[PDB]
């Protein structure tokens, strides 16, 4: 399992950003696929997960209303969507995955495999 | 759900004695004190059963035939039900039975089977009553049109017998504790009826749901880290045989005569003696 | 939900490093640790609060009593100085720590 993510970028305030993950062949058959974000001089914050093998995404509380984690079986390849960005969501975005489907044994598992981190920074001008 | 096990060592299977084992409650009539003959898909007396016992091995789908006597000697609760069917793919329909510590869930549906079906089991905290299962049976089910939740029946010896007859799949069962590791007990002991089910449906093939341990992790490789699956059970089959039972004072089926099994079980069998 | 991490842990390389990660009933709670070179994506150093990844070395050890939860370090060497990142699961939501930059003296 490897997981690549799209580049590193820069949106306007208040745009629409879509960072993608593409994931290996047999990938999403038996992961979840958690969205993780770091912002620069802070530490890891959980923003949500996918199970795209039965379509579920959950999401964090902080970013509930804003963000919406897609995905594609076809192209393997799952998907985050931010909307109204403003200057606090400048952050390193990964895509980690757990060797599970079902949310409850999460638990007894950990995020083995990480994308390599896409830089989303926002500018104005 | 599906993990792919690769290199996977084929079970040794022996060929142990069936002796008189096998025998269940053809019907749901109390008989005191007399000798019933019935004619019946029986596990035959004193039959070839064959006993699968144990890195990776491989989980092997069996024939269904006319029926299945499956029994296990176990303490580890390794094996966790059983899957039946014909292609055991989303084509067809499919029968899935799993037990856990608190149930039994019999569910008809059209099952995207796994190639190596199992349940990841995990105590929480080093809880073994905490024990939860991660299902890695199917990748889909659809169309699902039976389901059944009852109470779970899994040194103690297991005993099933599984029949599918008139549109009804036929589970009798019976456990029974002994003091043997090598093969089946000898004497007699009939397994009581479990369940009918109403599911009309076509099976030919089955395989056994085991439980595996994930031990250790590799990261990026789901296949790794899992137990070796070292499951022993019986698998016998039934055949059309007429039975002579012996039902006792208080309806009990103590004793039986496999009336083709030899002259004098025939001779047992016309006089309606033992 | 929320994990209480040091902010640094300084060790001599070759001696035994202590990270803790404090949170309300974390000994009923399994945690993760995570290690994360600077520039790199993190790496599953820790599940189960004891069990290592395959291919992580043996030196890494871990331990989860009533509310705190402490990676150790066996004689640390060159490549340990990192982030260090406690995580929880949390009515199925991921928690993370603080993390703790553990540096190597020179
Ligand atoms: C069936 O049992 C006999 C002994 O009764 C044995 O010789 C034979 O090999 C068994 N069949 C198979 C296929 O092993
Ligand atoms: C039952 O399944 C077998 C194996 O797939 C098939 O050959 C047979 O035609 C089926 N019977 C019915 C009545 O569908
Ligand atoms: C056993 O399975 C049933 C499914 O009907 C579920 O409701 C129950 O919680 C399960 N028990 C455990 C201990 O997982
Ligand atoms: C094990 O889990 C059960 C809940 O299923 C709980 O009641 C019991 O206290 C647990 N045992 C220990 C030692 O914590
Ligand atoms: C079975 O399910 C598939 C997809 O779930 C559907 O396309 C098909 O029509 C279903 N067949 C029946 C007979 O319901
Ligand atoms: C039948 O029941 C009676 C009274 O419940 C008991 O004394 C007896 O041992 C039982 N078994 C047989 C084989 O008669």
């Amino acid at each position: 399992v490897q997981l690549v993510q799209s580049g590193a970028e820069v949106k306007k305030a208040g745009s629409s950003v879509k960072v993608s993950c593409k994931a290996s062949g047999g990938t999403f058959s038996s992961h979840t696929i958690t969205w993780v974000r770091q912002a620069p001089g802070q530490g890891l914050e959980w923003m949500g997960r996918i199970i795209p093998i039965l379509g579920i995404a959950n999401y964090a509380q902080k970013f509930q209303g804003r963000v919406t984690i897609t995905a594609d079986k076809s192209t393997s390849t799952a998907y985050m969507e931010l909307s109204s960005l403003r200057s606090e969501d400048t952050a390193v975005y990964y895509c980690a995955s757990l060797q599970t489907v079902d949310t409850a044994i999460e638990k007894y598992y950990g995020m083995d495999v990480w994308g390599q981190g896409t830089t989303v920074t926002v500018s104005s001008a | 759900q599906c993990v792919n096990f690769t290199n996977r060592t084929q079970l040794p299977s022996a060929y142990t004695n069936s002796f008189t084992r096998g025998v269940y409650y053809p019907d749901k009539v109390f008989r005191s004190s007399v000798l019933h003959s019935t004619q019946d898909l029986f596990l035959p007396f004193f039959s070839n059963v064959t006993w699968f016992h144990a890195k990776r091995f491989d989980n092997p789908v069996l024939p269904f035939n006319d029926g299945v006597y499956f029994a296990s000697t176990e303490k580890s609760n390794i094996i966790r039900g059983w899957i039946f069917g014909t292609t055991l793919d989303s084509k067809t329909q499919s029968l899935l039975i799993v037990n856990n510590a608190t149930n039994v869930v019999i569910k008809v549906c059209e099952f995207q089977f796994c190639n190596y079906p199992f349940l990841g089991v995990y105590y929480h905290k080093n809880n073994k009553s905490w024990m939860e299962s991660e299902f890695r049976v199917y990748s889909s089910a659809n169309n699902c049109t039976f389901e059944y939740v009852s109470q779970p029946f899994l040194k103690n010896l297991s005993e099933f017998v599984f029949k599918n007859i008139d549109g009804y799949f036929k589970i009798y069962s019976k456990h029974t504790p002994i003091n043997l590791v090598r093969d089946l007990p000898q004497g007699f002991s009939a397994l009581e009826p479990l369940v009918d089910l109403p599911i009309g449906i076509n099976i030919t093939r089955f395989q056994t749901l085991l439980a595996l341990h994930r031990s250790y992790l590799t990261p990026g490789d789901s296949s790794s880290g899992w137990t070796a699956g070292a499951a022993a059970y019986y698998v016998g089959y039934l055949q059309p045989r007429t039975f002579l039972l012996k039902y006792n004072e208080n309806g009990t089926i103590t004793d039986a005569v496999d009336c083709a099994l030899d002259p004098l079980s025939e001779t047992k069998c016309t006089l309606k003696s033992f | 939900y929320e994990l209480t991490q040091p902010p640094s842990v300084s060790v001599s390389p070759g001696q035994t490093a202590s990270i803790t990660c404090s949170g309300d009933k974390l000994g009923d709670k399994y945690a993760c640790w995570y290690q994360q070179k600077p520039g790199q994506s993190p790496v599953l150093v820790i599940y189960q609060d004891n069990k290592r990844p395959s291919g992580i070395p043996e030196r890494f050890s871990g331990s989860n009593s009533g509310n705190t939860a402490t990676l150790t370090i066996s004689g640390t060497q060159a490549m340990d100085e990192a982030d260090y990142y406690c995580q929880a699961w949390d009515s199925s939501t991921a928690v993370f720590g603080g993390g703790t930059k553990l540096t190597v003296l020179g």
